[PDB]
RNA sequence: CUUUAAUGUUUGAUGUUCUAACGUUGACCCGUAAUCCGGGUUGCGGACAGUGUCUGGUGGGUAGUUUGACUGGGGCGGUCUCCUCCUAAAGAGUAACGGAGGAGCACGAAGGUUGGCUAAUCCUGGUCGGACAUCAGGAGGUUAGUGCAAUGGCAUAAGCCAGCUUGACUGCGAGCGUGACGGCGCGAGCAGGUGCGAAAGCAGGUCAUAGUGAUCCGGUGGUUCUGAAUGGAAGGGCCAUC
RNA sequence: AAUUCCUUGUCGGGUAAGUUCCGACCUGCACGAAUGGCGUAAUGAUGGCCAGGCUGUCUCCACCCGAGACUCAGUGAAAUUGAACUCGCUGUGAAGAUGCAGUGUACCCGCGGCAAGACGGAAAGACCCCGUGAACCUUUACUAUAGCUUGACACUGAACA
RNA sequence: GUUUAUUAAAAACACAGCACUGUGCAAACACGAAAGUGGACGUAUACGGUGUGACGCCUGCCCGGUGCCGGAAGGUUAAU
RNA sequence: AGGACCGAACCGACUAAUGUUGAAAAAUUAGCGGAUGACUUGUGGCUGGGGGUGAAAGGCCAAUCAAACCGGGAGAUAGCU
RNA sequence: UUUUGUAUAAUGGGUCAGCGACUUAUAUUCUGUAGCAAGGUUAACCGAAUAGGGGAGCCGAAGGGAAACCGAGUCUUAACU
RNA sequence: CCAUAGGUUAAUGAGGCGAACCGGGGGAACUGAAACAUCUAAGUACCCCGAGGAAAAGAAAUCAACCGAGAUUCCCCCAG
């Protein structure tokens, strides 16, 4: 970032830190694929058997991307409101 | 020199509020004025200068 | 070796759903008693980097 | 001593000519505080606090051979 | 409310009395007829030193580094940002230790608006009373005035005679001007509430351009935005801000 | 005046004349009393002027004896070396030409002797400036710190006024 | 006499004498990642630091600045 | 008795001239100062690197020292030739 | 070789021959090229050990917001814009 | 005096030198910050005492977070 001294931009541009600090603890998941499950149950306790992401996930969330191909079973998880139309339109379940 | 900046607040105590410069050795009396609320939408006096 | 992310960069710029880097404007914190909000709020809609500029912080973000 | 400075040109240079704009909102000839020598009409009367004149309508310049006494009375127009 | 002393008592300090911490800058004897001093025995001094750590002060005995750029040797003097003026060759641009002046603030009015006004000066006549300071006439006047330069404009006054008062406000804004950039200049108009006016209409400060200063660091007003077991808290962030 | 612009202060001594030496006077721009004031004796590998001596130092050089230089033999180094058909005078010119524009003058190789040049041979110029170069030196810059010193905690005890 | 072995040997400094100031002896003072030693097997006519120059004729005024001492009227002051 | 004389040994380095790969890295030639005192000199030992020695010159410490000889830090550092 | 200009009283060069100065590892943009493809890929390691296994983990498939939060949409806004 | 220091016999250990790795202790400047002062250089270069086939480390007075992991060490990742 040196332009000839005279102080550079990215020092004239201002300091942030606050951040959500969650994202080595929070998994992220989309309809369009690893949504089947396989006539299983689309759980937390399962998605650290799903040879993704590993062990130390906490939430996992859900985002409503592609269609939904089979009546899916899902207990817990964070789910939108179109996530939760999108799977109700293909015959499956939300526990909570 | 030196006189400190005013800071103008309203009688809720808020975090919005006014600050300016004033002559330390002319008319002494309190520097108020009447002017809006940003939340509650209303004119109201802002004082307490020093 | 890794190479380092430049903590120059890495507390000033974050990255977006279009090609280069977003940040706020400056001049906008420190002595405030001279600026109207005409002044002040229009400091805030945030600007990008993505010309010649962006070529600056290439080896700042080297894993963004 | 004092010598040289002079600082900034701020420009208030002559835009409104001929058949300038288009496209785009012009801000017109501009002057240092001298009223009278390029007036202005319509759209473009501006004046703020610098003599800019501006519009909320683009076009060109008409810029006739018209207005009352020496002054030009400018103005923008739709094609 | 007081000015304070003594009986009793805690203690800095000072003296005295004593040996329990401690010096050995005392001595003899053993090692051993070792001019050392390890041991052995006995004195002297004694809570004074000595030994460790802390604390204020004095401070090259000892240590390291810094001490600018522009100009026809170097320095001194001048200058370094903002505003303004001449040089710029009749488009844009620009050089000269080439030629000259201001600002680094002030006003809740020197701001907003409704209703009115126009000034400088000289000559004569007349008063103490003015090269002229109050008046009438005859001439003359952006040769007056703006909070302050310099330049430009002002009476459809932006200059000043009165009245009433904060639009010197919060969120939003098509955009356009300049400079390589940061930065810097101007802005139609909406929604909310306010000011002046019968009303049309006007006001988001000061006729227009100067009274400046990014990021860092720290601080203050508000706050279910956050807050490493959980729940508060401390500190952040957002919004206001020094 | 080892202090002073004007300075060779100025009067006088010394001299054929004397910015130099002395006696004296004191506008010491800015001497001066123990970082003393000022003078003698005695001393010095000590400062300056005058005079007698010495004499080829000088006036004006010349012989007399020897050493090298000179000519070889035997043994045989040193710095330098763009290329060398490197001659005047004038012009031009990286603006003072051996060589190019003009016009003149030289047998070649040596050889004792000279040195006006070849901006000769030897120094990675000293001079003056320049560089947020380097290192020491000073201090009323900046930041650190021993030594010494103030009070204190602790080893560290008993009591009376 | 001594100083610049090699561009200087001269007027520097040494030095009888004169004067100040610290020091009572586990002296003042010095060297130390410290015991140990030096001062000194001495003892205020002794030792440390230092200005002035044999002997003579003599030796003005200033404590306003800085340094050091002596003091407690006032400003101000640490650990704890 | 003499930091007493005149003057060799012994010491000196004031001065000129010949030197400057010279027989020579202080020697040669010719003057020329001192010479019983702060004189002169052998052999052994002592004082060490930020540390010595010095009637104190950046002089002396193995032809260097205002900081030496031998190695390493290291391929220090040139907005530069 | 190099400095407005160089036959230049600028600079270098006695000579013949050896030797003599840009390397791959970490990250990335632009370019070529290749397997698979909404997926792509293994590292260390194990392996009769250039096959094969090993999917840890990374890169990609969703964005808006300081963050809570919302999400094919979203932040600020009374937002109704 | 009792003892201990010295004297004495038997047993067991230490003593000097090597290549690298390694344990504890001492420890720069130049350098990187395009200057420099905290930072970096660097606990390196170098020195001192010393140990083993390795040394160091280990079978929890550690982390976790309502769900549990679970001696130590080195390689690839978590991650620049």
């Amino acid at each position: 970032g040196f332009e000839g001294g005279q102080m550079p931009l990215y020092r004239r541009l201002p300091k942030f830190g606050f951040t959500s600090r969650k994202a080595a603890i929070t998994a992220e998941i989309r309809l369009s694929d690893l949504a089947k499950v396989e006539g299983g149950v689309v759980d937390l306790n399962t998605l650290k058997a799903a040879n993704i992401i590993g062990i130390q996930i906490e939430f996992a969330k859900v985002i409503l991307a592609g269609e939904v191909t089979t009546p899916v079973t899902v207990r817990g998880l964070r789910v939108t409101k179109g996530a939760r139309a999108a799977i109700e339109a293909a015959g499956g379940k939300i526990e909570e | 020199g030196i006189r400190e900046k005013i800071k103008l607040v309203s009688s809720a105590g808020t975090g919005h509020f006014y600050t300016t410069t004033k002559n330390k050795r002319t008319k002494p009396e309190k520097l108020e004025l009447k002017k809006f609320d940003p939340v509650v939408r209303q004119h109201v006096i802002y004082k307490e200068a020093k | 070796p890794k190479i380092k992310t430049v903590r120059g960069a890495a507390k000033r710029f974050k990255k977006t759903g279009k090609g280069g880097f977003k940040h706020k404007h400056a001049n906008l914190r420190h002595i405030l008693t001279k600026k109207a909000t005409k002044r002040k709020r229009h400091l805030r809609p945030k600007a990008m980097v993505s010309k010649g500029d962006l070529g600056l912080v290439i080896a700042c973000l080297p894993y963004a | 001593g004092g010598s040289t400075r002079n600082g900034r040109d701020s420009e208030a240079k002559r835009l409104g000519v001929k058949r300038f704009g288009g496209e785009s909102v012009l801000a017109g000839s501009i002057i240092v505080r001298q009223r009278g020598t390029k007036f202005h009409a319509g759209a473009n009367v501006g004046c703020g606090r610098d003599h800019t004149l501006f519009a909320k309508a683009d076009g060109k310049v008409k810029f006739e051979v018209k207005g009352p006494k020496n002054r030009k009375f400018i103005s923008i127009e739709a094609e």
